RNA sequence: GCCCGGAUAGCUCAGGGUAGAGCAGGGGAUUGAAAAUCCCCGUGUCCUUGGUUCGAUUCCGAGUCCGGGCACCA
RNA sequence: UGGGAGAGGGUGGUGGAAUUCCCGGAGUAGCGGUGAAAUGCGCAGAUACCGGGAGGAACGCCGAUGGCGAAGGCAGCCAC
RNA sequence: GGGCCUGACUGCGAGGCCUGCAAGCCGAGCAGGGGCGAAAGCCGGGCCUAGUGAACCGGUGGUCCCGUGUGGAAGGGCCAU
RNA sequence: UGGUGUUGGCUCUUGGUCGCGCCUGCGUAGGAUAGGUGGGAGCCUGUGAACCCCCGCCUCCGGGUGGGGGGGAGGCGCCGGUGAAAUACCACCCUGGCGCGGCUGGGGGCCUAACCCUCGGAUGGGGGGACAGCGCUUGGCGGGCAGUUUGACUGGGGCGGU
RNA sequence: CGUAGGGUUAGGCGGGACCUAAGGUGAAGCCGAAAGGCGUAGCCGAAGGGCAGCCGGUUAAUAUUCCGGCCCUUCCCGCAG
RNA sequence: GUAGGGAAACCGAGUCCGAACAGGGCGCAGCGGCCGCAAAGUCCGCGGCCGUGGACCCGAAACCGGGCGAGCUAGCCCUGGCCAGGGUGAAGCUGGGGUGAGACCCAGUGGAGGCCCGAACCGGUGGGGGAUGCAAACCCCUCGGAUGAGCUGGGGCUAGGAGUGAAAAGCUAACCGAGCCCGGAGAUAGCUGGUUCUCCCCGAAAUGACUUUAGGGUCAGCCUCAGGCG
RNA sequence: UGGUUCGUGGAGCCAUGGGGGAAUCUGGGCGGACCACCGCCUAAGGCUAAGUACUCCGGGUGACCGAUAGCGCACCAGUAC
RNA sequence: AGCCGGUAGCGGGCGUGGAUCCCUGGAUGUCCGAAUGGGGGAACCCGGCCGGCGGGAACGCCGGUCACCGCGCGCGCGGGGGGAACCUGGGGAACUGAAACAUCUCAGUACCCAGAGGAGAGGAAAGAGAAAUCGACUCCCUGAGUAGCGGCGAGCGA
């Protein structure tokens, strides 16, 4: 999953630390690395369509900037935008930000 | 999510009224299908800019009712009919007890928003209802003499 | 180390006001026998200790003993 | 030539009873089985009862000391 | 074998044995507060030589020593195990 | 694989806590079905009393009871008999049990509109459907793959022994 | 082999100004930290398809290429039907 | 450097343990006649040795990264080509017989097949030769397949923990139980080898203890030099 | 989960993939868990010389080499092979 | 005052009317290459449009123009590729060290990729951190192998 379009999220690099015993916290000699690697997390990507100027616009966009969306949406209603491409509408909503 | 229904809706509340709901509901349903929109700022003063003209052309409309209302019942229409001792040989209308305020105290009034449901055949005193917008009736005494 | 349990007759187990039940053991009926069956009989500090109650298997507290279950080990 | 009775044979169709299993409901402490029992099955809800479903095999009463076939053998009902 | 008892002490320790280190061992005497004995005195477990495990990490009871602007607290330290 | 996001609508049936309402509580002796302690010589009934019938009922099956049509001057206490504990009314509560309300949590049925698949037709139709997929997080299985470890003495090493 | 000079001649032979095969590439579109990976059409891609030349002579050295004879293809423009 | 003791608060020529004015641990004080010399200490230079670096030099088998390879070989894809000659003689079909009709039998025709014999082509069985070869796999004789799961030309696709494999851990450009190149890189090697002028004086050890230690180490023993003691 | 000296630690701070999700100075972040008090600073927009690094290039200078040395190459070398 | 490159020679020319030569600007600049009309096995092949050349319509040659993408209202402007090291950002090993090894180390190094420029980064406090103090950021010295971090090991290190 690339690349939230609306805030730029995008995937990271973390580490999955793997620990065995018991926390000094609850009375135990303290805890040990069994595994240290790398990993990724994901935006939570996801699809949104909307209809501007009767025509569809898709969105790949993460969860957390959902409404984000639909307020370009409203924003969007000054500029008149009939007449163009799904492709121009898209980029129009995007300057927005 | 807050959002402004734009129609009465079934267990939801009245048209501009504001009410929560999940956002699935609103985003994929209300919204898409022109039954309500997001309770943002921007369009929410808009309810605030609309409640308050309609507040206004009403009141208004209250009050074009009641500078004919004391201008009305504050006098009398004298009909010159020709009769014999009762009953007229014509008659007096809405549309004639209309002409003739246009031409005494010469205020326009219209003839259907007046309750005469039979035209007056008949001489005497008669006390007549009118409506020029519900709540603000008007009374007019109307004299038909010969 | 921590939490949950149990403990009741020879044996396995049921339960604020009873001490039960089955199976082992005994006699009786019955039979070629061995059983099944059928009658009766026993066999308790209900682990100990201190308190609740008018009273304790029961409630609480505390120990001993045996089960479980979770976790840790420089 | 005209007639008859018949589980004679072959093909296709199709009808109800019962058993089993599956689902739904209702219900609780046993069911099954034997000379007596035990294995088995059952609170993870069996047996017994009611509705639905699936499938195979055999055709109760009629039926008999009966009928048919050369014998082996042939039995729900229908058509050829 | 018996009576009374808890020295199977606390705070120290001259001087030695043994020895690569680190360990192991024996130890008179002084102070506190005791036990036994009339007293001299003895007593810091057991006739003796086996019955054991450095450090790191962590538990517990004390101590009130540090406490990240300050007062507390978290967490350490120290003594004991 | 649980939780949660993307993730919505309508129902049905549940469970858990919290608040209030109403009851349930029968060893023994005794008026009978006595929860605990406390208050307390009066509560009541025209703001409907003793018998009748509908019941939710709970019944240890003797009784308890709520609202109903009955119903038109009457009830039961202090009294006391044996009680460890008096009985009427009031009250804080205990073991339960619904009735409602609060937040909750679970299952089931449906729906369509997110998402998915499909349709020479695509702001649409059909199908699946809030599941699947995908994000973050939980625990598990996991030589398919990876990094490694697999002691020393020894009349050679291993084996045995230590 | 060393030095120097000379030698390879095409509308018809082979390939190109034609076709498409595996494959490759790739408007649309899809996906991936970056680099990039996919992808219908289209395009590319031949020893496959398609397409007009035979015989003889000549040079030291080329020849279906030059020459000789007899044949043929496409493109342009014109005339006739 | 001029103060140390204490875990520390802190005190201070003392301090820590301790109830202690106890004991103990670790600490505290130039030479000659105010001038001179010397000295703590410190700064620079020089030499020995140690730590960190590749650290005396040369040498792995390997590990990791990024690229280069299927013009060899293995499989597949697309498109073409090749297999002398001879032999055997399936089904079917025709006629004949047969029978109620049939099965079936006979002859003729026919030309099937991971059929037979054998060149080309593909192989590589046995022996001999070759063995600083003609050749980093060849030569002679012999032998297997040779219409098929056949052989072969051209165009393509799949590769390094990856491909491909009628399976041998085979093959992936003449050494594959993990290809090749460059890079990390001077990897690491407690091992083996090697270590370069002269003279003079002294001169060992191959034991002990501990050691994933035993052909390697740390301490001690034993050698050497400086200063001091006597 | 990363960064920092900080390897789960009493673990703050800075950053941020997932969930939940404010306020506009009487707002908000920080002073190493947390709380109080006392201070410091104003997040979620952007730009900004110089002082710093390097050496394909030019020049200057060596107790730098002097043809097995010095660059792989003093020479027709990233060549022949 | 000589000159026609290294390069002499054959055979021919030039220069005080200022050559050769050196410096600056300009003109010309086949084909390939980001390569950009299209294609392609780089340096070859095949085109459209406008204008020209030939006898020229077929055929050929000459000149001009024709890729994609981004941004602004078909028109413009911009991008693309390269550069020894250096720089920032996105990714990111292993040998080795720990006398075995996994946490740890090597190291955010090697390396891949993107971007930038003569530099790049950073930068005008939601800072520091105890001074009742300081006052953007960068770079050097010191603070300091200190504070700390650490199978409290090897080491790491403000
Ligand atoms: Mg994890
Ligand atoms: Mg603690
Ligand atoms: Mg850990
Ligand atoms: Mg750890
Ligand atoms: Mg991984
Ligand atoms: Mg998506
Ligand atoms: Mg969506
Ligand atoms: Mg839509
Ligand atoms: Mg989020
Ligand atoms: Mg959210
Ligand atoms: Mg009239
Ligand atoms: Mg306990
Ligand atoms: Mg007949
Ligand atoms: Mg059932
Ligand atoms: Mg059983
Ligand atoms: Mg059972
Ligand atoms: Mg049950
Ligand atoms: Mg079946
Ligand atoms: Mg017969
Ligand atoms: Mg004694
Ligand atoms: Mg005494
Ligand atoms: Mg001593
Ligand atoms: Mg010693
Ligand atoms: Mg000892
Ligand atoms: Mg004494
Ligand atoms: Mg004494
Ligand atoms: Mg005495
Ligand atoms: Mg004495
Ligand atoms: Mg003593
Ligand atoms: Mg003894
Ligand atoms: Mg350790
Ligand atoms: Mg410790
Ligand atoms: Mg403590
Ligand atoms: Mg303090
Ligand atoms: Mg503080
Ligand atoms: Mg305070
Ligand atoms: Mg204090
Ligand atoms: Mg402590
Ligand atoms: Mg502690
Ligand atoms: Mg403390
Ligand atoms: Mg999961
Ligand atoms: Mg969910
Ligand atoms: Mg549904
Ligand atoms: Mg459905
Ligand atoms: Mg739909
Ligand atoms: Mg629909
Ligand atoms: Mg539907
Ligand atoms: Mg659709
Ligand atoms: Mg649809
Ligand atoms: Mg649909
Ligand atoms: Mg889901
Ligand atoms: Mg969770
Ligand atoms: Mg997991
Ligand atoms: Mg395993
Ligand atoms: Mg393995
Ligand atoms: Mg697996
Ligand atoms: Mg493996
Ligand atoms: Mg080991
Ligand atoms: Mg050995
Ligand atoms: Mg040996
Ligand atoms: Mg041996
Ligand atoms: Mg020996
Ligand atoms: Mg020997
Ligand atoms: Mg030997
Ligand atoms: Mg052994
Ligand atoms: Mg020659
Ligand atoms: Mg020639
Ligand atoms: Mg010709
Ligand atoms: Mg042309
Ligand atoms: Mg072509
Ligand atoms: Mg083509
Ligand atoms: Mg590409
Ligand atoms: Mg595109
Ligand atoms: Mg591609
Ligand atoms: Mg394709
Ligand atoms: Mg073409
Ligand atoms: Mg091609
Ligand atoms: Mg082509
Ligand atoms: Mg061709
Ligand atoms: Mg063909
Ligand atoms: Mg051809
Ligand atoms: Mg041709
Ligand atoms: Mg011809
Ligand atoms: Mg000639
Ligand atoms: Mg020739
Ligand atoms: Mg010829
Ligand atoms: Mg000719
Ligand atoms: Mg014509
Ligand atoms: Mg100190
Ligand atoms: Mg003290
Ligand atoms: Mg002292
Ligand atoms: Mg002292
Ligand atoms: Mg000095
Ligand atoms: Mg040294
Ligand atoms: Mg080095
Ligand atoms: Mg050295
Ligand atoms: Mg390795
Ligand atoms: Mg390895
Ligand atoms: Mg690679
Ligand atoms: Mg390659
Ligand atoms: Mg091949
Ligand atoms: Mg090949
Ligand atoms: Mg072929
Ligand atoms: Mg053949
Ligand atoms: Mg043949
Ligand atoms: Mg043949
Ligand atoms: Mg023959
Ligand atoms: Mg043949
Ligand atoms: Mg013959
Ligand atoms: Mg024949
Ligand atoms: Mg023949
Ligand atoms: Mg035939
Ligand atoms: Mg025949
Ligand atoms: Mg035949
Ligand atoms: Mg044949
Ligand atoms: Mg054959
Ligand atoms: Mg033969
Ligand atoms: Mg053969
Ligand atoms: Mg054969
Ligand atoms: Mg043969
Ligand atoms: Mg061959
Ligand atoms: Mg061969
Ligand atoms: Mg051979
Ligand atoms: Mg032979
Ligand atoms: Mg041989
Ligand atoms: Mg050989
Ligand atoms: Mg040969
Ligand atoms: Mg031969
Ligand atoms: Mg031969
Ligand atoms: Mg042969
Ligand atoms: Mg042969
Ligand atoms: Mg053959
Ligand atoms: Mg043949
Ligand atoms: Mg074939
Ligand atoms: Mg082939
Ligand atoms: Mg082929
Ligand atoms: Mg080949
Ligand atoms: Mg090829
Ligand atoms: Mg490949
Ligand atoms: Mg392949
Ligand atoms: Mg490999
Ligand atoms: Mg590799
Ligand atoms: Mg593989
Ligand atoms: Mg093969
Ligand atoms: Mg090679
Ligand atoms: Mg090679
Ligand atoms: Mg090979
Ligand atoms: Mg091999
Ligand atoms: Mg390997
Ligand atoms: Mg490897
Ligand atoms: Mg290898
Ligand atoms: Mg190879
Ligand atoms: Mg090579
Ligand atoms: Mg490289
Ligand atoms: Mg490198
Ligand atoms: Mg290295
Ligand atoms: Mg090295
Ligand atoms: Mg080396
Ligand atoms: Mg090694
Ligand atoms: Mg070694
Ligand atoms: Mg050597
Ligand atoms: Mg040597
Ligand atoms: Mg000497
Ligand atoms: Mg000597
Ligand atoms: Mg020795
Ligand atoms: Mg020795
Ligand atoms: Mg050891
Ligand atoms: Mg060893
Ligand atoms: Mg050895
Ligand atoms: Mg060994
Ligand atoms: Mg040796
Ligand atoms: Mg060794
Ligand atoms: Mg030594
Ligand atoms: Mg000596
Ligand atoms: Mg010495
Ligand atoms: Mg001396
Ligand atoms: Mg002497
Ligand atoms: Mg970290
Ligand atoms: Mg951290
Ligand atoms: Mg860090
Ligand atoms: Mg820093
Ligand atoms: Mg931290
Ligand atoms: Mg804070
Ligand atoms: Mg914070
Ligand atoms: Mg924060
Ligand atoms: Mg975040
Ligand atoms: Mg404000
Ligand atoms: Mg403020
Ligand atoms: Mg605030
Ligand atoms: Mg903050
Ligand atoms: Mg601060
Ligand atoms: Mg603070
Ligand atoms: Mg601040
Ligand atoms: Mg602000
Ligand atoms: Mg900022
Ligand atoms: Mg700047
Ligand atoms: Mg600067
Ligand atoms: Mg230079
Ligand atoms: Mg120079
Ligand atoms: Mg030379
Ligand atoms: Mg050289
Ligand atoms: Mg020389
Ligand atoms: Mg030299
Ligand atoms: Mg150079
Ligand atoms: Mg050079
Ligand atoms: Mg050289
Ligand atoms: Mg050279
Ligand atoms: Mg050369
Ligand atoms: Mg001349
Ligand atoms: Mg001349
Ligand atoms: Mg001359
Ligand atoms: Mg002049
Ligand atoms: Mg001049
Ligand atoms: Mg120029
Ligand atoms: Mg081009
Ligand atoms: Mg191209
Ligand atoms: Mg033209
Ligand atoms: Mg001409
Ligand atoms: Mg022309
Ligand atoms: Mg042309
Ligand atoms: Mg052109
Ligand atoms: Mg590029
Ligand atoms: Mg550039
Ligand atoms: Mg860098
Ligand atoms: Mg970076
Ligand atoms: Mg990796
Ligand atoms: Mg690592
Ligand atoms: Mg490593
Ligand atoms: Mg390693
Ligand atoms: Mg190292
Ligand atoms: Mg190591
Ligand atoms: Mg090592
Ligand atoms: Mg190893
Ligand atoms: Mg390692
Ligand atoms: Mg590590
Ligand atoms: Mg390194
Ligand atoms: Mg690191
Ligand atoms: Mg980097
Ligand atoms: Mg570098
Ligand atoms: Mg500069
Ligand atoms: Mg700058
Ligand atoms: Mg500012
Ligand atoms: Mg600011
Ligand atoms: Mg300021
Ligand atoms: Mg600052
Ligand atoms: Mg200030
Ligand atoms: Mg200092
Ligand atoms: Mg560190
Ligand atoms: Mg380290
Ligand atoms: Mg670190
Ligand atoms: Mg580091």
């Amino acid at each position: 999953s690339k690349v939230c379009e609306i805030s730029g999220k995008r995937p990271i690099v973390a580490n999955s630390i793997q620990r065995r015993g018991k926390a000094k916290r609850e009375g135990g000699v303290g805890k040990k690395t069994t595994g240290i690697s790398k990993r990724r997390q994901y935006p939570n990507l996801q699809k949104v369509r909307v209809r501007v100027a009767g025509q569809e616009i898709t969105f790949r966009v993460a969860a957390s900037h959902i409404p984000k969306v639909y307020e370009l949406v409203e924003r969007a209603k000054g500029l008149k935008l009939e007449g163009l491409s799904p492709k121009e509408i898209k980029k129009e909503l995007l300057k927005l930000l | 999510m807050k959002v402004i229904l734009l129609e009465p809706l079934e267990n939801l509340g009245d048209v501009g009224q504001v009410v929560d709901v999940k956002p699935g509901y609103a985003r994929n349903y209300l919204l898409p299908r022109g039954l309500a929109v997001l309770a943002t700022e921007s369009n929410l003063k808009a309810l605030e800019a609309r409640i308050r003209a309609q507040a206004k052309r009403l009141a208004e409309r209250k009050a074009e009712a009641e500078r004919l209302k004391e201008i009305l019942e504050n006098l009398t229409l004298t009909i010159p009919v020709r009769a014999g001792e009762t009953k007229i040989y014509g008659s007096v209308t809405a549309k004639d007890i209309a002409e003739a305020l246009s031409r005494q105290h010469g205020v326009t009034i219209d003839p259907k928003r007046l309750a005469l449901e039979k035209p007056i055949k008949e001489l005497g005193e008669y006390v007549l209802t009118y409506k020029p917008h519900p709540e603000v009736p008007i009374q007019l005494k109307v004299s038909v003499v010969a």
